[PDB]
């Protein structure tokens, strides 16, 4: 329904930004550095290393879901936010109004000159001697 | 030498699979030291002289070098979503702003009759839109 | 229209900055010196701001969206005006033919 698909829309907003901001905290705390103790140095190093890649992953990914997040939101207001349709329609309405008014005035005003010239003519051919 | 028909993604697989055969390593002289048959435990005290002094060092290089690399895949995500920003709901608004749209499950419909305008023709005016940077 | 739309590209453009942030703090961290902690403390203040902020609007407009959702499919138009219009231009058109027609035969007339 409308009101679950907004449920989901505020469950992925708050998952992601929960995603980002635990990624960000964990890189900081395992920047931190700390005296080894049967850890074997260069094995903690890459394991860190491979931490550091994955997490700056996620939040690229986080991101990325944030914009798709922002893309359906702007498609629901597109579609069904009811008072900017109402707007976009009597705007369509007036403009298409004011342009059948030109169309008919000029139209009305050409009838008019047609037949002064119409009345000329009449007299001109009917009165021809010939 | 075939695979099934995996012709990308196959050196990740290479790699995965080293990981795998040295993790059944681990599981394997795990297993055969945990019985004692086979292979066995003796506690011994031993004592190693550390020639440098390791931790700083090393942690020290290494955790900039992760820094660096992690900087590097976030900084060139963000520099693609620059260029990345830098069109299709546009024309959803046009659309839009011109006719009578609809959603219904992931599809988006539209109608063409006159039946909003009045007409109770039995025929209904269902016209699909298409992202190919919009179609009908 | 143009109002929440905006909004919607403006938080567009605040992810990419949170993203920007994110990687120029762990940038400035990275450095052997980074003698400019108070701009350390300036990015991470500024990545937060972000964060927080691209969550307001956020959850700002999902609340707003949730006060104006019918899930009924909006059965207003303007296609009448649109089918009026195009009888108008069509009359137009047609008298713009007659015209031509008419001056070709006085043309006709004329030229002998």
């Amino acid at each position: 329904s409308k009101e679950t698909l907004l449920q989901s829309y505020n469950k992925r907003l708050k998952d992601d930004i929960k995603s980002i901001m635990d990624n960000f905290t964990e890189i900081i705390k395992t920047a931190k550095i700390e005296d080894e103790t049967q850890v074997s140095r260069a094995t903690q190093g890459e394991q860190d290393n491979y931490e550091m890649h994955v997490r700056a992953a996620n939040i690229v990914r986080a991101g990325e879901s944030l914009m798709k997040l922002v893309s359906d939101l702007k498609q629901f207001l597109i579609l069904n936010d009811f008072p900017s349709v109402n707007e976009a329609i009597d705007q369509r309405n007036q403009q298409l109004r004011t342009l059948q008014e030109e169309c008919d005035r000029k139209l009305i005003t050409l009838r008019d000159e047609i037949s002064i010239d119409l009345y000329e003519l009449e007299e001109e051919y009917y009165s021809s001697s010939s | 030498k075939f695979q099934p028909s995996l012709w990308p993604w196959d050196s990740v697989r290479n790699n995965l699979r080293s990981a795998l055969t040295e993790m059944c390593v681990l599981y394997d002289v795990l297993s055969i030291v945990r019985d004692k048959k086979f292979m066995t435990l003796d506690p011994v005290s031993q004592d190693a002289l550390p020639p440098k002094q390791n931790p700083q060092t090393l942690q020290l290089i290494s955790k900039k070098k992760s820094l660096a690399g992690a900087a590097q895949i976030l900084l060139k995500g963000a520099e693609r979503l620059t260029k990345s920003v830098t069109d299709f709901n546009s024309e959803l608004l046009r659309l839009r702003q011109h006719w009578k749209l609809r959603k219904v499950g992931d599809k988006i419909l539209g109608d063409l009759s006159y039946r909003s305008a009045g007409s109770l023709f039995p025929h209904h005016g269902t016209f699909e839109v298409i992202k190919n940077p919009l179609d009908v | 229209l143009a109002n929440e739309r905006l909004r919607a590209l403006e938080d567009i453009e605040r992810e990419i900055g949170a993203i920007l942030q994110n990687a120029g703090t762990v940038i400035l961290e990275l450095s052997k010196e980074k003698t400019n902690e108070r701009l350390l403390d300036r990015q991470a203040a500024a990545f937060t701001a972000s964060v927080q902020h691209v969550e307001a609007e956020l959850s700002a407009q999902i609340r707003y969206l949730t006060q104006v959702a019918t899930g009924q499919p909006h059965e207003g138009s303007s296609y009448s005006s649109r089918k009026d219009c195009q009888m108008a231009l069509k009359r137009v058109d047609y008298a713009r033919l007659k015209l031509s027609d008419v001056a070709r035969t006085c043309e006709q007339m004329l030229e002998n």
